[PDB]
């Protein structure tokens, strides 16, 4: 067709030559857009001992490594703690003690099964008790509130050497937050958008809601978009039955295309955070970037591939990235006598940001292949982030925990069905400020 | 005199030139330079068309010297001495980026090298060609 | 490795580059088991490189999801904790107290499924290891042309790109002995 | 005018010491192939032996054959040789392991080496000499070289086995009787107030007992040091076979 019109177009002029579900921080009212990512914006991504830049020789750890992950995790935060405290020294598991002896440990299960009040365990370090473990009696305590992987310090009384009776828990503690730069002060108030896989209905691949997420990135023209995986869901039914007729990898290069191309436009820039439910992709936590290349220059300096997990600076604002389900994974594991106002999604998120990880339980959930060494170089917080983001099939929140905001966007779809998305407002508090005030100011989340 | 040349050789160029420069930019050209050019500009035009382009078909009357006259050739080898030390240069064999390569300019040195890498070292009077 | 196929539902089950032997020597993907369907798998190899997919991604899961279980015959305790009282043969189990715990299915385990599936994907190398020429020449001109390799070769990398990802011997651990 | 604009290190010439543990990666076959093509080069090299006489010409255009045939390192190319260089480095340390199952086979496999060894030594050109002695810890400094001819002299009139065109193309240098010790024991040739006039040949035989006496220390260790390393043997009783 268009050719045609080229050549009649040509022949023409040469013949005539010749003649809301969710709202926080007072976010209504407020008019909801950003500057399309015209803005003094910056994007920088963190992580201790490093970050995770690429792909990692996978698969072909032994058990001493993931004794030696524990152990360093153990024994790091437990030193972090007992200077905190300013305790002296940590008594062994194995040794009896008739009065209350403070001890080091990490909680576990003494079966498969999921933790209970009456299968707790505590596993201790290595320089103190040598690895051991003594099961864990929780009902002299006034309150707790644990889970499988967590590291913890209590005082109790052990009169056999072998059970202890738990009088004092001490509780984990969050790292300091960032200090933003003079970059970070010549910027003004910004918008971010979060949203997480599937972009499908688990029942089609026809990307409806990937299209509806564009059509609203073009219409706010956000600052930043955050994507989360699944971008491909191993979990999708032509995905599983293996139907679909060109490859995962193809597949997956056309969608980030399609959010490319159609959201070029707007201006946003893009940040892609993988899943394990990525069919293409590695299926081992933590998981490393994606791979692509249909980039032009304008892309290039738009677009940005990061890890699961990933620590994310925005105009020095820290984001926590994980599009893993480790509220669903600590909802089935946490245990508590916590009757009062203390809410599940909270403790959680406490739990997240004092033992200052990505994915602290152990053992882990059942869909979750963790290569621990990885876990241990790149999983873990280099600071404490301003803005938690955390997507789950559990329905969706937001809270501020320790003074960081969490979010739970849900996801873009319920299965067959559409889902929720979020939005967030960046602006850094005035200077002369005595102690940090949240840096974002209001946050809302938002059906597709 | 050789001022005079390059205008009488370029003058499209150096008039487009000057018609588009931003304020506080320094001009190429003097008052009189630029008066002189203004006329050479005129004159030139209306003899082509007198002598020719009125008895062409009234589709070919028009052609547009801005296209015809060729440009400055900035790729031109050159020869130069250093009068102030300058750091990190970048210098582009080809045009592939895998051989592109940096260099230090020490005081008082001689070198051989394309007039289009060294332009604002000319103009801000670090170096010296010769 | 097993998949289905799309033109007529049946589950096809592949062991080698190969069906048959000797004389009788065909490529796996030429026929559908299903003797009543013409179809051919090399025109769905993308849904079997799909199905490759999953299934690797299975088996590496299963390396990762820490299954362990106890030496002793009286215990066999089966865990999916590592403790880390460890002893003189690895991690001491908490049922018996008296023996160790092992994986389930160990890293060398994975390695070999991995390369048993490059391999029955890696035409090059079976088309080598035949042991006449005649063979050679017959499924050289009879099926296994420069397209029919190509398939191959992208069911072959796709199990290559696990093996890459995989930790391939480290030439400096051997000094770890003498 | 002055214009201006990574694994030579490795292997500055194709003679090798074994020194530096290649801190790499490697496939299976590939050490595997690697390590079993050299075994037929071993009882290829004593095939050579039974077929005619040690070291001669048909020896030596044989030999060379079958290092372009085997794709191992050579007289020293100055193209990329270095690969054959490290392949032979690292395959070396691969074939510590098979034959040391018995001390018999260890000679074996020692004795074929000497003879290469000694093949490659007389392949040598001067540069070659001029260089590796210089370049390996094999310095053995040459003294006051202009006596040579008063050597020229009372050598010729000395020894039955010398002649004044060996003290320039064998050429002399000074060290003492005890690295000509066969020498001086039988009494073979000019050696005087313990000093030995010598060509290169002593020093390749001093090459070759210290390289067996570190090469049997490093048999011993792959002998005891070895069982971590362990985990898969399966091509042993193959070898051994």
């Amino acid at each position: 067709i268009q050719e045609l019109i080229e050549v009649e177009e040509e022949e023409e002029i040469l013949l005539n030559s010749y003649t809301v579900v969710t709202s926080f921080g007072l976010a209504q009212g407020v008019s909801w857009s950003g500057r399309g990512g015209a803005g003094n914006i910056s994007l920088k991504v963190l992580g201790c001992p490093e970050a995770l830049t690429g792909s990692y020789k996978s698969m072909f750890q032994k058990l001493p490594d993931i004794r030696e992950v524990l152990t360093c995790k153990i024994e790091e935060l437990g030193s972090e703690l007992k200077e905190h405290y300013k305790i002296e020294a940590f008594t062994p598991l194995l040794a009896p003690a008739q009065e209350p002896v403070t001890l080091l440990g990490q909680i576990g299960c003494d079966s498969n099964g999921k933790l209970n009040n009456k299968s707790v365990i505590l596993e201790g370090d290595r320089e103190h008790s040598s690895g051991a473990q003594i099961p864990v009696d929780l009902s002299e305590l006034k309150e707790y509130s644990l889970f499988p992987g967590q590291v913890v310090i209590m005082e109790g009384i052990n009169t056999t050497g072998r059970k202890l009776v738990a009088t004092k828990l001490y509780e984990g503690v969050p790292l300091p937050f960032y200090q933003p730069t003079e970059e970070d002060a010549d910027f003004e108030q910004s918008m971010v958008l979060v949203a997480c896989g599937p972009y499908t209905t688990s029942d089609s691949i026809t990307y409806d809601p990937l299209l509806d997420l564009i059509a609203v990135i073009n219409h706010d023209r956000p600052d930043v978009c955050i994507l989360f995986g699944p971008f491909l869901d191993a979990k999708h039914e032509q995905v599983e039955n293996c139907l679909l007729t060109s490859p995962f990898e193809d597949i997956f290069k056309q969608c980030l295309r399609t959010i490319i191309e159609g959201t070029r436009s707007s201006g946003s820039h893009l940040v892609f955070v993988p899943s394990l439910r990525d069919v293409h992709h590695e299926p081992v936590y933590p998981q490393p970037p994606f791979s692509y290349s249909d980039l032009s220059r304008e892309d290039k300096k738009q677009v940005q591939f990061v890890s699961e997990p990933c620590s994310l600076s925005i105009n020095g604002v820290i984001f926590g990235l994980t599009s893993t389900d480790l509220l669903f994974h600590l909802g089935a594991e946490e245990i508590s006598s916590s009757s009062g106002t203390s809410d599940r999604f909270s403790r959680i998120l406490k739990h997240i940001l004092t033992q200052r990880s990505y994915y602290p339980l152990y053992p882990p959930q059942e869909d979750m292949a963790i290569d621990y060494e990885s876990f241990y170089v790149y999983a873990q917080l280099p600071v404490t982030p301003d803005v938690l983001i955390i997507p789950s099939e559990l329905r969706y929140f937001v809270k501020d925990v320790l003074g960081c905001v969490c979010v739970n966007p849900g996801r873009l779809t319920k299965g067959q069905v559409g889902g929720t998305f979020a939005r967030l407002y960046l602006r850094r508090p005035a200077a002369d400020g005595a102690e940090r005030q949240s840096p974002c100011i209001a946050v809302q989340v938002v059906r597709i | 005199r050789c001022r005079l040349m390059k205008i009488e050789k370029f003058f499209p160029h150096v008039l487009e030139k000057e018609k588009t420069r931003p304020e506080g930019e320094p001009s190429s050209l003097s008052p009189e330079e630029l008066a002189f050019a203004r006329e050479f500009m005129a004159n030139t035009e209306s003899y082509l068309k007198n002598v020719a382009l009125k008895h062409m078909p009234p589709n070919l009357q028009k052609v547009d010297l801005f296209r015809a006259v060729p440009k400055p050739d900035l790729d031109s080898y050159v020869f130069l001495r250093v009068r102030e030390r300058q750091e990190n240069i970048l210098v582009e064999p080809d045009t592939d980026e895998q051989r592109d390569y940096v260099i230090d300019l020490e005081k008082g040195s001689q070198h051989l090298i394309r007039y289009k890498t060294i332009a604002p070292l000319v103009a801000s009077g670090a170096v010296q060609l010769i | 490795f097993k998949c289905p196929c799309p033109t007529c539902g049946t589950e096809n089950i592949y062991d080698n580059v190969f069906d048959g032997s000797g004389t009788d020597m065909e490529p796996s993907l030429y026929r559908c088991s299903n003797i009543d369907c013409k179809a051919s798998p090399l025109t769905f190899t993308v849904q079997l490189s799909n199905k490759l997919i999953m299934d690797i991604r299975r088996f590496i899961k299963k390396y990762y999801d820490g299954w362990l279980i106890c030496e002793e015959p009286t215990c066999r305790n089966r865990t999916r904790h590592l403790p880390l009282q460890f002893s003189r043969t690895g991690p001491l189990c908490p049922a018996c107290m008296k023996a160790t715990l092992q994986p389930e299915y160990s890293d060398k385990s994975l390695y070999t499924q991995l390369c048993f599936y490059r391999y029955i994907f890696d035409a090059e190398c079976a088309l080598e290891k035949l042991t006449t020429d005649h063979e050679k020449d017959k499924l050289k001109k009879q099926f296994f042309t420069p397209k029919v390799l190509q398939d191959y070769r992208k069911l072959k990398n796709t199990a290559e790109q696990f093996l890459s990802r995989s930790g391939e011997v480290n030439l400096s651990k051997l000094f770890a002995g003498c | 005018m002055e214009f201006s604009g990574q694994r030579n290190a490795s292997y500055p010439h194709c003679l090798q010491f074994y020194l530096q543990p290649p801190s790499e990666n490697i496939s299976l076959i590939e050490f595997e192939n690697l390590a079993i093509d050299r075994v037929k080069l071993l009882k290829s090299v004593e095939n050579l032996g039974v077929s005619y006489v040690k070291g001669t010409e048909q020896y030596q255009s044989k030999l060379e054959s079958e290092l372009r045939k085997l794709k191992f390192s050579y007289r020293e190319n100055l193209e990329d040789e270095y690969e054959p260089r490290r392949r032979d480095h690292i395959s070396h340390f691969i074939l510590r392991l098979a034959y040391c199952q018995s001390e018999e086979l260890r000679r074996w496999f020692i004795q074929q080496e000497m003879d290469l060894l000694r093949f490659r030594f007389s392949i040598l050109p001067k540069d070659k000499i001029q260089d590796f002695l210089k370049d390996s810890q094999l310095q053995f400094e040459a003294i006051s070289d202009e006596e040579k001819t008063l050597r020229e002299q009372e050598i010729v009139a000395s020894s039955p086995s010398l002649s004044g065109l060996k003290l320039g193309f064998e050429s002399i240098y000074k060290i003492p009787f005890a690295d000509a010790l066969d020498l001086f024991r039988g009494r073979k040739v000019y050696l005087e107030d313990g000093f030995a006039y010598v060509p290169l040949k002593d020093i390749v035989a001093i090459i070759l007992n210290e390289f067996r006496a570190k090469l049997s220390k490093a048999l011993a260790l792959t002998a005891r040091s070895l069982p971590a390393v362990q985990s898969d043997e399966r091509l042993q009783p193959l070898l051994n076979h």
